[PDB]
């Protein structure tokens, strides 16, 4: 299993913590905002899949952090909603092959204020992502955590208007 | 037949060694990867020498990564 960013950047998985420098490009719906859509940001692959499948999940206790700590919401992943703060663990994706595949995730905040929003710095963490990886040869599984980092300054609106 | 999954092992064991080296992957993943290889091997009916170098070539990439 290995990941690159948007602008190629290999994301080391593995070790410590992984930082992750994404664009957020929030969006503002009704009861719920997009923080950023991961799928456009992060692209995985499987690099030696005549040796193992790998299965990827993402954990429970994953969620914002920064100065998005205190907030909530919802994680898209693979088509399906999930509460944010995860409370439990998602369905696997699999990656049997070179090809790179956009990560099917994205985050979305709940409104908690009529108009407000928070100021992102380039170099905030916004995020703390939990993964999990299994294959299909033993009963060993793998846990990472990817930070999310802002690569952008960027207002994300904890309500319902948009900030001109 | 059994030579293309042994070069498959091998590549495999070359990339883990490479991306550690690079340091596009941890330690811990590197010993995540060298298990489940040597599973993949085990269940494929590999050679148990092509399992011992790959193995020592591994355990060596690992030592210097835990080094630095």
């Amino acid at each position: 299993f290995a990941c690159k960013t948007a602008n190629g950047t290999a994301i080391p998985i593995g070790g410590g913590s992984a930082n992750v420098y994404v664009n957020l490009a929030p969006a503002v719906n009704v009861g719920q905002n997009k923080v950023v859509d991961l799928s456009t940001q992060i692209f995985c692959h499987n690099d030696y899949p005549e040796t193992i499948t790998d299965y990827v999940t993402l954990q429970r206790g994953s969620a914002y952090g920064g100065v998005l700590s205190s907030f909530s919401g919802t994680v898209k992943y693979n088509g399906s909603s999930y509460p944010f703060p995860t409370t439990s663990e998602t369905p696997r994706v699999v990656y049997n092959s070179r090809t790179d595949k956009p990560w099917p995730v994205a985050l979305y905040l709940t409104p908690v204020s009529s108009a407000g929003g928070v100021a992102i710095k380039a170099g905030s963490l916004i995020a703390v992502l939990i993964l999990r990886q299994t294959n299909n040869y033993n009963s060993d599984d793998f846990q990472f955590v990817w930070n999310i980092y802002a690569n952008n300054d960027v207002v994300v609106p904890t309500g319902g208007h948009h900030h001109h | 037949g059994m030579a293309e999954k042994e070069a498959a092992l091998t590549a495999a064991a070359d990339g883990t060694v490479a991306a550690l080296a690079a340091g596009n992957i941890g330690v811990d993943y590197a010993r995540y990867r060298r298990k489940a290889l040597v599973a993949y091997a085990k269940k494929e009916g590999l050679p148990q020498a092509v399992i011992d170098a790959v193995t020592a070539r591994l355990d060596a990439a690992i030592a210097a990564a835990e080094a630095a």
